[PDB]
């Protein structure tokens, strides 16, 4: 309303609110990121096993 | 008074058509319609770039990806340097 030669938000308004839905989250890792973490039980109770044994001998 | 009416009523005749009608303009030469509502209306975005910024390009943001989801040829390399890494630890 500070502009009375508007013309042109109503048309800003629509374009902020026809993208209002601007791009949705990308959770992709889901098979890639647990790969990691796979290797992680695998060498940490690799190690812990050992370091535990150990320990006790 | 008169004297201020008068000139009240010259304020009714010379910018009369100025801006408070569109008679255009009688003492000026230049015209004063295709400067300001067509030449200038653009004028604002002539200031600023068009088609870019007043369109505002609403782009979808560039997707990125992980780490090409190949773990096996990387994390057993990073595990066979992570044995060199603590041998040096």
């Amino acid at each position: 309303s500070v502009l009375k030669n508007t013309s042109v938000i109503d048309k800003i308004e629509s374009y902020v609110k026809q993208y209002k839905p601007v791009k949705i989250d990308a959770s992709k890792q889901l098979q890639v990121i647990e790969s990691f973490e796979k290797h992680a039980m695998t060498n940490a109770k690799e190690t812990e096993s050992l370091v535990s044994k150990e320990l006790k001998d | 008074q008169d004297l201020y009416l008068r000139e009240l009523k010259d304020t009714k005749l010379a910018p009369s058509t100025l801006q408070d009608a569109e008679g255009n303009v009688k003492p000026w030469n230049p015209p004063q319609k295709p400067n300001l509502p067509e030449l200038e209306l653009q004028g604002p975005e002539a200031l600023k770039a068009y088609t870019e910024q007043n369109v505002e390009t609403a782009h979808v943001a560039k997707e990125s990806e992980e780490g090409e989801s190949e773990p096996i040829e990387e994390d057993w390399l990073v595990l066979d340097d992570a044995e060199e890494t603590k041998e040096s630890h």
